[PDB]
RNA sequence: AUAUUGGCGAGAGACCGAUAGCGAACAAGUACAGUGAUGGAAAGAUGAAAAGAACUUUGAAAAGAGAGUGAAAAAGUACGUGAAAUUGUUGAAAGGGAAGGGCAUUUGAUCAGACA
RNA sequence: CACGGACCAAGGAGUCUAACGUCUAUGCGAGUGUUUGGGUGUAAAACCCAUACGCGUAAUGAAAGUGAACGUAGGUUGGGGCCUCGCAAGAGGUGCACAAUCGACCGAUCCUGAUGUCUUCGGAUGGAUUUGAGUAAGAGCAUAGCUGUUGGGACCCGAAAG
C-alpha cells in the first residue's frame, strides 16, 4: 500500500505557533572563524592597553 | 526503548528474581535473639567476660 | 468571535505565595507583603518576591561570599540581605564586624559572625531598623552551580556533561568522543 | 499515595492517557537498549557519545585500595587542627612551636595546592604534596616531611 | 538536660535546639509598634467607592 | 528571665517552689513537618499482608 | 553466627469477608468426568429459646381457611435483611406502520413557601 | 448494508519493586546519611550510640602520572537593589545572580630544552587556529511527593508454536 511521500503543508503554520526568532545578537560577539594571526596581535593588545589604563590611577 | 535523555541503566533483573526475594521483617525478631542468646550464654559461662 | 492574538486565560507564571506550608515563613510573607504595599520602596518588591522562590532558587551564600561584598567601595557598613541560608567557609581567616540579615544560619556561619563581633538578625527585625530599606545590600547564590546544571542543554559540540552513573574507562568515551573510534562528538 | 495519581484521574477516559491511535503497546520499540546501533542511533549519539567501541587498557584484577589517594587542597589545611586550638596558633605565629599535622591520620594522601594560607610556620606530614604546595608551605615558614 | 539549652549543650552528640526564621509570632505588633507606622503612606478605605 | 512556672503538690495546693522553662518550650512550632513526620513514624509498626 | 511456601507448638495484622480469602469457612481433594495419566466443583445465616403450628373445618391427598406459638410468621425447616432483570393483580394515562428525547405552554395529579 | 452489544446483578483492567532524570517540600550544610549492628524498652513501636562505609568537597590522561590565584580570584559590555546629589525629572558611585566576550590557572596533546647530569637522567622557563564531562571565596547529602524511564507477568485478555 501506497502512502503521502512529503508534503509541506501545514509545515509554516506550526513555525509561527512559536514564530521566527533572531538570534539574539550580543555585544563582543564570537570570534571564530577569525585570522588566528590578527587575534595574535589582538591579545597583546588588549594586555597593554590594560596597563596603561592601570597604571593612570596611582 | 531509548528516548528522553537518562542515564543508561543496568538493572540485573532478567532471571527469576521473585522467586529468591528476601525480606527482613525478623530485623527486630533477631535483634531480641541475639539478645537473648546473649543473656542465657552468660549464665552458662559464670562469670566469664 | 474575537481574533485572538495572544493566547487567552494566560497566567503569568509567576509564584504569588510561597510553595511551602511553614507557619513561621507565611508570617515574613504577610509582613512584607504589608511592606511592598504601602511603603513604595523598591526593596520591598525584591524580598516579597524572593520568599517566594524554591529551594533551588535560593542557593546558599557562603560567609566568605558576604565578606567580598563588604570589600566594596562605601561598602562596609550597608547592611547584608541574604533571602536563603547563609553557610560557613572555613577558607577565610578574617572577617569584618558588619551585621548580616538572613532567613537561616548555620551553626558554623552563625559563630563565625558572632566570634568577629558581628551580628545574626533575622528578616523581621531588619523591617523595624529598615522599613524601606536603609543602607542595605542584598546578596544572593550562584545558581548555575548546580550539579543539575551540567546536564542541561545537551547536544552534539555542546560539552554539556552527559548523563552517566559510573565515570571512568569504558563507560561513554570511545565513539563520538575521539578521531580514532569513527569521529569526535 | 495512590489517590494522587493520575490513573485516578482518568477514570471514565477510554485511552487512559495514551491515546487511541498510538493503542499502548507491551513493547513498541523493543527491550531495554535494543536497537542502539540501528533505530536508536539518534538517541545514542546525541546524549551518550563514546558509547560503542573500547578506548583503554585492560588491567586484570584490579585492587581500588592500591589507588587511595585522597586529596586534600590548601585551602583548608586547617579543619584538621581542632577549632580550640586554631586560634592560639594563629595570632602566635613564630617558630619552634609550629604545629605538627598528620594528614595521614585524617584520611588524605596527597596535598595540592589550590588554596591561601596565613603566613604561619606550619608542619606538614603527609605522603605526597603538590610542586606548588610544598612552595607556599615553604614561602610561609613551614616544612613538609614525608612519611610512609 | 535532655534536649539542651544556652548553657548545656544538649546532652545528644552534635545536636542543638533549632533556630527561629521570625523572632515573634505576632505580625501584628511589628507593623504598628514603633517604626513602620511612621514609613507607611496613610491608609486607603478597606473598601472602594464604586464609580460609575 | 523564664516565665517561672509553678509546682504543684499531689493534693491541690501550689507549692511555692518555681522552675524555669527548659528553653524546649520556646522552641518553633511547626505544624506542617510534625505532619509528615508523623505519617513516616506510624507506618514503621506495619505487619506485611499478601495473597 | 546462616537457610527454611514442609512437620509440630505458639503470638500477631492499616490483609480477605462467602463470585472475596487456600481449589475447599459446609460429610473438599468430596460429588462428578476421563481407559488412563489427570481434571475438579457447587454449597455459610429461622428464632433468645422449636416455643417447628395442638385443635376445628374443606379436600382422595398435597395443602388451604381459622385457631395457636413468638417481640416479630413482613422469621414457617422453599426459613435474617430480600435489590435488579422478569411476572401477576389493582389503579392511572396514552396509543392511525415503532417507542423513547429537547424547548415552551395548556390540562390533570401532586408538592412548597410566607401571614406586621 | 463496518465490528461488539437479548436483559439484569456482582466481579472486572497503568499496580508494586530495584535503579534513576527533572521538578517541588523539609532537615542539616562542606558536609550529609541513627535503624548492618550495639544499647535500651510500656517490646516488630519509641528512644540512644561507636567504628567504618556511601555520596559530595578535584580534575585530567589509554596509562605511568600530574594536578587548579601575575591580579581587590582579572578586564570589557549589559545589570536588580542600595548609596550620594536633586523639588522632581535625572546625574554619579557601588554593583550580587545571570548573559556575552577577552585573558589567567590545572590536566592531556604538539613544540621550545635552563641550572644541574651515575651521560642519559632530570624538565626549569616559554609557547601552540589543539583538547577536557575543570579552577576562578564550595552545594551537596538524606527523606518524601507528582511525573517520566528501564528490567521484571508489567494496563487487562488473546496466539500458530517450542
Amino acid at each position: 500500500a501506497k502512502s503521502k511521500n512529503h508534503t509541506a503543508h501545514n509545515q509554516t503554520r506550526k513555525a509561527h505557533r512559536n514564530g521566527i526568532k533572531k538570534p539574539k545578537t550580543y555585544k563582543y560577539p564570537s570570534l571564530k572563524g577569525v585570522d588566528p594571526k590578527f587575534r595574535r596581535n589582538h591579545k597583546h593588545a588588549l594586555h597593554g592597553t590594560a596597563k596603561a589604563l592601570a597604571a593612570a590611577k596611582k | 526503548a531509548i528516548s528522553k535523555n537518562l542515564p543508561i541503566l543496568k538493572n540485573h533483573f532478567r532471571k527469576h528474581w521473585q522467586e529468591r526475594v528476601k525480606v527482613h521483617f525478623d530485623q527486630a525478631g533477631k535483634k531480641v535473639s541475639r539478645r537473648n542468646a546473649r543473656a542465657t550464654r552468660a549464665a552458662k559461662i559464670a562469670p566469664r567476660p | 468571535g474575537i481574533d485572538h492574538t495572544s493566547k487567552q486565560h494566560k497566567r503569568s507564571g509567576h509564584r504569588t505565595a510561597p510553595k511551602s506550608d511553614n507557619v513561621y515563613l507565611k508570617l515574613l510573607v504577610k509582613l512584607y507583603t504589608f511592606l511592598a504595599r504601602r511603603t513604595d520602596a523598591p526593596f520591598n518588591k525584591v524580598v516579597l518576591k524572593a520568599l517566594f522562590l524554591s529551594k533551588i532558587n535560593r542557593p546558599p551564600v557562603s560567609v566568605s561570599r558576604i565578606a567580598r561584598a563588604l570589600k566594596q567601595e562605601g561598602a562596609a557598613n550597608k547592611t547584608v540581605v541574604v533571602v536563603g541560608t547563609v553557610t560557613d567557609d572555613a577558607r577565610i581567616f578574617e572577617f569584618p564586624k558588619t551585621t548580616v540579615a538572613a532567613l537561616r544560619f548555620t551553626a558554623g556561619a552563625r559563630a563565625k559572625i558572632v566570634k568577629a563581633g558581628g551580628e545574626c538578625i533575622t528578616l523581621d527585625q531588619l523591617a523595624v531598623r529598615a522599613p524601606k530599606g536603609q543602607n542595605t545590600l542584598i546578596l544572593r547564590g550562584p545558581r548555575n552551580s548546580r550539579e543539575a546544571v551540567r546536564h542541561f542543554g545537551m547536544g552534539p559540540h555542546k560539552g554539556k556533561a552527559p548523563r552517566i552513573l559510573s565515570t571512568g574507562r569504558k563507560f561513554e568515551r570511545a565513539r563520538g568522543r575521539r578521531r580514532s573510534k569513527g569521529f569526535k562528538v | 499515595p495512590s489517590r494522587f495519581t493520575k490513573t485516578r484521574k482518568h477514570r471514565g477516559h477510554v485511552s487512559a492517557g495514551k491515546g487511541r491511535i498510538g493503542k499502548h503497546r507491551k513493547h513498541p520499540g523493543g527491550r531495554g537498549m535494543a536497537g542502539g546501533q540501528h533505530h536508536h542511533r539518534i538517541n545514542m549519539d546525541k546524549y551518550h557519545p563514546g558509547y560503542f567501541g573500547k578506548v583503554g587498557m585492560r588491567y586484570f584484577h584490579k585492587q581500588q585500595a592500591h589507588f587511595w589517594k585522597p586529596v586534600l587542597n590548601l585551602d583548608k589545611l586547617w579543619t584538621l587542627i581542632p577549632e580550640d586550638k586554631r586560634d592560639q596558633y594563629l595570632k602566635s605565629a613564630s617558630k619552634e612551636t609550629a604545629p605538627v599535622i598528620d594528614t595521614l591520620a585524617a584520611g588524605y594522601g596527597k596535598i595540592l595546592g589550590k588554596g591561601r594560607i596565613p603566613n604561619v610556620p606550619v608542619i606538614v606530614k603527609a605522603r605526597f604534596v603538590s610542586k606548588l604546595a610544598e612552595e607556599k608551605i615553604r614561602a610561609a615558614g613551614g616544612v613538609v616531611e614525608l612519611i610512609a | 538536660q535532655v534536649w539542651g539549652s544556652e548553657t548545656v549543650a544538649s546532652s545528644k552528640v552534635g545536636y542543638t535546639l533549632p533556630s527561629h526564621i521570625i523572632s515573634t509570632s505576632d505580625v501584628t505588633r511589628i507593623i504598628n509598634s514603633s517604626e513602620i507606622q511612621s514609613a507607611i503612606r496613610p491608609a486607603g478605605q478597606a473598601t472602594q467607592k464604586r464609580t460609575h | 528571665s523564664r516565665p517561672q512556672v509553678t509546682v504543684h503538690s499531689l493534693t491541690g495546693e501550689a507549692t511555692a517552689n518555681a522552675l524555669p522553662l527548659p528553653a524546649v518550650f520556646s522552641a518553633p512550632i511547626r505544624p506542617d513537618i510534625v505532619h509528615t513526620v508523623f505519617t513516616s513514624v506510624n507506618k514503621n509498626k506495619r505487619q506485611a499482608y499478601a495473597v
